[PDB]
């Protein structure tokens, strides 16, 4: 319906473990959107909340906006790295 | 530039392979197409470095020696090659005839290394030199060999007028779909969310559901194409009737 650009993507591990197959998404998408498709993949009784990596930079408003910082190869499959956020002390 | 022996000596090598399947499909679309007209086709190669990563770069040379030539064994009309990716390249144009060295042609100049995947870009151009050629003399068929992946980057809205554009034209086109199954992930086990309200759980579709062009086989092995495709081509020759 839109013009935005879209592109398969990637999730996995810090470690590198894969999580599901690849994902055509919006380039808009927003950190929030990510983590409900991620709860989807991980299907826990609760979701942990999650922070998204890609190459090294994180996604912090939308995937657009980190990429507008990198020269990306558009034609591999964009690896997203997912981690736990931190629980601070006391 | 002499080097064109390593491409005529690698073509060759394509047609041992492919020589007995180019003649079963050449028998299986005689046998459907008896059930004045000029035809024109067009194969389109997928020439981006996406291929490479898919490992589709094999199927594709399979794909166009099996079916440029077994349409040229049946005598149906004019065959055009076209490369596109970062930009449209016509490798070879409708009047001149498809031979061994037209292959060979194509072989080295198409060295997958592309950084993108213009499809949309692809459709909208080839209506200009299909028009130009249905007005020289007719039925037109488009047969595009790519791995069918990544082909948003221009903006869905746009890929999909460009594929209703050339319906319009009354261009019939084919995807031929390239799927190796070594690859680690098939294009049926692509996923595509699908979200609605704030915080709801997104939906959870495969990418295959929103593929812009409705015509289309899958071929995961060069064995199964004589079969699939011709087969495929009872509904091109029957809207053409
Ligand atoms: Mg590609």
């Amino acid at each position: 319906a839109r013009d935005v650009q879209r592109l398969l993507v990637q999730f996995q591990d810090e470690g590198g473990q894969l999580l599901g197959s690849p994902f055509d998404v919006p380039v808009d998408i927003t950190p929030d959107r990510l983590q409900l498709v991620c709860n989807a993949l991980l299907a826990q009784e609760d979701p942990l909340p999650l922070a998204f990596f890609v190459h090294d930079a994180e996604i912090v408003s939308s995937l657009g906006k980190t990429l507008e910082s990198q020269a990306v190869e558009t034609e591999k499959v964009l690896d997203i790295i997912y981690q736990p956020q931190a629980i601070f002390r006391v | 530039p002499e080097e064109e022996k390593v491409a005529a000596e690698m073509w060759q090598s394509y047609l041992i392979l492919t020589a007995p399947l180019s003649q079963r499909l050449c028998e299986e679309l005689r046998l459907i197409l008896e059930g004045k007209r000029q035809y024109q086709i067009c194969l389109a190669i997928d020439d981006s470095s996406s291929m490479v990563d898919n490992h589709t770069k094999q199927l594709a040379f399979e794909s166009l020696a099996v079916i440029g030539n077994a349409l040229t064994l049946l005598e149906v009309g004019q065959i055009a090659v076209c490369s596109f990716g970062e930009s449209v390249k016509l490798l070879h144009p409708f009047h001149e005839q498809f031979s061994d060295y037209s292959g060979s042609q194509i072989l080295r100049l198409c060295k997958f290394q592309q950084k993108k995947t213009k499809i949309a870009q692809f459709l909208e151009s080839v209506a200009n030199m299909f028009a130009a050629a249905q007005q020289l003399s007719t039925a037109q068929l488009l047969l595009v060999v790519s791995d069918g992946r990544g082909l948003f980057l221009e903006g869905k809205e746009r890929v999909l007028a460009a594929v209703q554009a050339a319906r319009n034209a009354n261009i019939f086109v084919i995807f031929v779909v390239l799927d190796n199954p070594s690859s680690r992930d098939s294009i049926l086990d692509i996923k595509v969310p699908i979200f609605k309200g704030p915080g709801e759980m997104p939906e959870i579709r495969s990418y295959m559901e929103e593929f812009p062009f409705p015509y289309y086989i899958i071929l995961r092995d060069v064995n199964a194409l004589p079969e699939t495709l011709s087969d495929a081509l009872r509904q091109w020759f029957e809207l053409v009737t």
